[PDB]
């Protein structure tokens, strides 16, 4: 839209969470799962393709 | 509310103009400028009991802490009115201790 502005990652998906419904505090809740859930994910792909 | 549909930015309106074989549509639009850098954290913990915020974002400007939107910057003094509360401060990542007012004490008084 504009410029660049910063923003820590772990808040850009809090705001993304929060979009669709599902409050900001489940995502500093769960931070470990989801990030080895989107892990193992991006490798299944990997051998998918 | 779809982005870069009409628009360069955020849509605002618009207005429609006839052509000889054609339409032109003149957007209008909104564009933020001016920024500034702070220094930011995801919940403030007090009593052992971690606060969030209900819409905005924790910002400090290097001693105290205040509450902002995300599209513009007006601060405002931490509540219990603003924030709410989930759990404790023990598995939260980035925890800043703070205090955070509350109104019905000093109006009893
Ligand atoms: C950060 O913001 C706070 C609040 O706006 C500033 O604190 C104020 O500073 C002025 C400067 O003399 C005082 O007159 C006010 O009484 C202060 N208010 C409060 C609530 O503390 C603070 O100075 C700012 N920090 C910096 C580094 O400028
Ligand atoms: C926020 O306050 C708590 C409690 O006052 C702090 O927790 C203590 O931190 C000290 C410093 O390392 C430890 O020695 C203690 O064992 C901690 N627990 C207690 C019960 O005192 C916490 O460190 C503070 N956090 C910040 C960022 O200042
Ligand atoms: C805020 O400070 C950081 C730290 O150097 C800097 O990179 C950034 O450009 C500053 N913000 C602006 C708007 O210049």
């Amino acid at each position: 839209a504009g410029a660049a502005l910063q923003i820590p990652f772990a808040m850009q998906m809090a705001y993304r969470f929060n979009g669709i419904g599902v409050t900001q505090n489940v995502l500093y809740e769960n931070q470990k799962l989801i990030a080895n859930q989107f892990n193992s994910a991006i490798g299944k792909i990997q051998d998918s393709l | 509310k779809r982005v870069d549909f009409c628009g360069k930015g955020y849509h605002l309106m618009s207005f429609p103009q006839s052509a000889p074989h054609g339409v032109v549509f003149l957007h209008v639009t909104y564009v933020p400028a001016q920024e500034k850098n702070f220094t930011t954290a995801p919940a403030i913990c007090h009593d052992g009991k971690a606060h969030f915020p209900r819409e905005g974002v924790f910002v400090s400007n290097g001693t105290h802490w205040f509450v902002t939107q995300r599209n513009f910057y007006e601060p405002q003094i931490i509540t219990t009115d603003n924030t709410f509360v989930s759990g404790n401060c023990d598995v939260v990542i980035g925890i800043v201790n703070n205090t955070v007012y509350d109104p019905l004490q000093p109006e009893l008084d």
